[PDB]
């Protein structure tokens, strides 16, 4: 089978900028490759066919190129409407292997997460549950690491993370990181940290409580 | 206006079975071949079936080949996938998508109907536990959603009135089951002095839950 990959898994760019993705194939594919373009929460669209024509009806700011195992798209100058996942698809010969896409996002500057943390609620406690929640809210670039400390030493276990996609307003990144344990458990320690490092500084952030 | 709507998604059990239909119009049908490609939960993209335009011949990759039956109705327009011994890893976002008509020819697919969900779990119907998230010049409030199936609650914040400076986190599956979250940052001077209320929906199980933060 022909297995693809595609770089790099995420790209930031400025308005008005030259964009190129790349996209490779585990053995000469001859042209027989594909581009769709997917935007958040749409279906894909056709972008590209057999390595460098245009769709009909796309814009010609996007380009293809390449032969033989390496192929590229060009956007001549990036619109905020091309914030997508780019897919690359080779059809020379069967299974048709997608790409696992890139996505493009957009550029600005630098921003620290505003970090929050939240103890159980009473609702849950009342339930016999635990869970402390961390937020890390409204940072730039994507790239975040959060660690939780009870006591001073760190947690790992029971640990759950999710992350937004760009904000589509002011471009920024968002985070949220729940602790989760037994209300027995969270009644054996006193202080829960959540810390937050981002390249806006060299300390962490760092936000905390006591039961 | 070339139109392709997909539906017959739902929810089912491991061994289930759905059979999805995709109603063409805007175009001649049974001129052009009709794929169905699926994205997952990681938003990868597969081709699971292709089928020509007379509906003579298929095509199926290994993932369902033997599971997954294409057919089409030339008559009436539609296209459709029977898919049986469903499996967890078949969760995904269901296409239908036509296929150009090329010369040279290439396999390129330059419509895509919206698609339809299909989900396959052990879980039945189950409600979220909402638990708000109080801190006890901009102050951070939240709403917790836990433990819900299927993967399907929307949170608005005042009815949509704070919209702008609202955060929606991607709901995680952990035990079968999703969490989800959701902030929202207001002025200081705003609350506790006017209420903020998270209302949380989840179709499947009735549930509307409007939580005031307090």
């Amino acid at each position: 089978d022909i297995q693809m990959t595609q770089s790099p898994a995420s790209l930031s760019a400025s308005v008005g900028e030259t964009v190129t993705i790349t996209c490779g194939a585990s053995e000469n594919i001859y042209g027989a490759l594909t581009w769709y373009q997917r935007k958040q929460g749409k279906s894909p669209q056709l972008l590209i066919y057999g390595a460098i024509n245009l769709a009909d009806d796309k814009s010609s700011r996007f380009s293809g190129s390449g032969s033989g195992r390496q192929y590229s798209l060009k956007i001549s100058s990036l619109h905020p409407d091309d914030v997508a996942t780019y897919y690359c698809q080779n059809v020379l010969s069967t299974p048709f292997t997608f790409g696992s896409g890139t996505k493009l996002e957009i550029k600005r500057a630098d921003a620290a997460p505003t970090v929050s943390i939240f103890p159980p609620s009473s609702e849950q406690l009342t339930s016999g549950g635990a869970s402390v929640v961390c937020f890390l809210n409204n940072f730039y670039p994507k790239d975040i690491n959060v660690k939780w400390k009870i006591d001073g030493s760190e947690r790992q276990n029971g640990v759950l993370n999710s992350w937004t996609d760009q904000d589509s307003k002011d471009s920024t990144y968002s985070m949220s990181s729940t602790l989760t344990l037994t209300k027995d458990e969270y009644e054996r320690h006193n202080s829960y940290t959540c810390e937050a490092t981002h390249k806006t500084s060299t300390s962490p952030i760092v936000k905390s409580f006591n039961r | 206006e070339v139109q392709l709507v997909e539906s017959g998604g739902g929810v089912v059990q491991p061994g289930g079975s759905l059979k999805l239909s995709c109603a063409a119009s805007g175009f001649t049908f049974s001129t052009y071949d009709m794929s169905w490609v699926r994205q997952t939960p990681d938003k990868r993209l597969e081709l699971v079936a292709t089928i020509n335009s007379n509906g003579g011949s298929t095509y199926y990759p290994d993932s369902v080949k033997g599971r997954f039956t294409s057919s089409r109705d030339n008559a009436k327009n539609i296209l459709y996938l029977q898919m049986s011994s469903l499996k967890s890893e078949d969760t995904a976002m269901y296409y239908c998508a036509r296929e150009a008509l090329l010369r040279p020819p290439y396999y390129a697919l330059d419509y895509w109907g919206q698609g339809t969900s299909v989900t396959v779990s052990s879980a039945k119907t189950t409600p979220p536990s909402v638990y708000p998230l109080a801190p006890g010049s901009s102050v951070t409030l939240g709403c917790l959603v836990k433990g819900y199936f299927p993967e399907s609650v929307t949170v608005t914040w005042n009815s949509g009135s704070l919209s702008s400076s609202v955060h929606t986190f991607p709901a995680l599956l952990q035990s079968g089951l999703y969490t989800m979250s959701s902030s929202v940052t207001v002025p200081s001077s705003t609350w506790p002095s006017q209420t903020v209320t998270c209302s949380v929906a989840h179709p499947a199980s009735s549930t509307t839950v409007d939580k005031k933060l307090e």
